[PDB]
């Protein structure tokens, strides 16, 4: 029980970072499932009456 | 000014909309020359002359071939292909019941056809994206 003060980081992996950093994502995913799944049906609709077609026409030509 | 007839969507594969139609002759012309088929005739003694099936007789009960030749030399919309009505385009999908108020506030409003011309190019050169044209050999008869 001597009077040490050196640390010892520990080891996050390139690969263990990346999936602590990519469930951060995933999180916010659930936190707003509602919205995401109403802004899909709202991006569907817009493709169903040409909405999107048109915007991609649009910028295609 | 409207025609007083109706379009004949009796045939499967083309139309004809006497409104939209210029008298050219271009169908009459390809339909008794060049098909050899000779359904295809303009009455002019009538007060507003348009194309006829051989005694103003429907298309479908008429001796149309269904060839295909009076579409492919029309100059307009008049004789078309049933395969490209609310088609073509973007704004095409549009049902008629509101396409067609749409048209008269536009040619109320507008000034002249230069600028709404304009427009419409830009949608027709939108119409590239969407369709292909893929030049094919036919794959029934030998011709
Ligand atoms: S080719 Fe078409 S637009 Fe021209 S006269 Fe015949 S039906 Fe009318
Ligand atoms: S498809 Fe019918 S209307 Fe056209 S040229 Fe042939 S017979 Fe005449």
């Amino acid at each position: 029980a001597k009077a040490i003060k050196r640390i010892q980081k520990i080891e996050v992996t390139e690969e263990d970072q990346r999936k602590r950093d990519l469930r951060e994502i995933e999180d916010a995913l659930i936190d707003h499932k509602e919205a995401i799944l109403e802004t899909l049906h709202m991006l569907g609709h817009m493709n169903e009456r040409g909405v999107l077609p048109l915007l991609r026409g649009l910028f295609g030509q | 000014d409207h025609k007083p007839y109706h379009k004949d969507e009796s045939h499967p594969f083309y139309r004809y909309d006497p409104d939209q139609c210029i008298l050219c002759g271009r169908c009459v012309e390809a339909c008794q020359d060049v098909q050899v088929t000779e359904t295809l005739t303009i009455d002019w003694e009538r007060k507003r002359p348009r194309v006829i099936w051989d005694n103003d007789v429907p298309i479908n009960e008429s001796s149309c071939v269904s060839c295909g030749h009076c579409s492919t030399v029309c100059p307009c919309n008049a004789m078309m292909e049933k395969g490209m009505e609310g088609e073509a385009g973007y704004l095409t999908g549009i049902n008629n019941e509101t396409l067609r108020p749409m048209i008269e506030i536009t040619k109320g409003v507008e000034t002249g056809y230069g600028s709404i011309l304009a427009i419409s190019d830009m949608e027709s050169a939108m119409r590239d994206e969407r369709i292909k044209k893929t030049k094919t050999v036919c794959t029934y008869c030998g011709v």
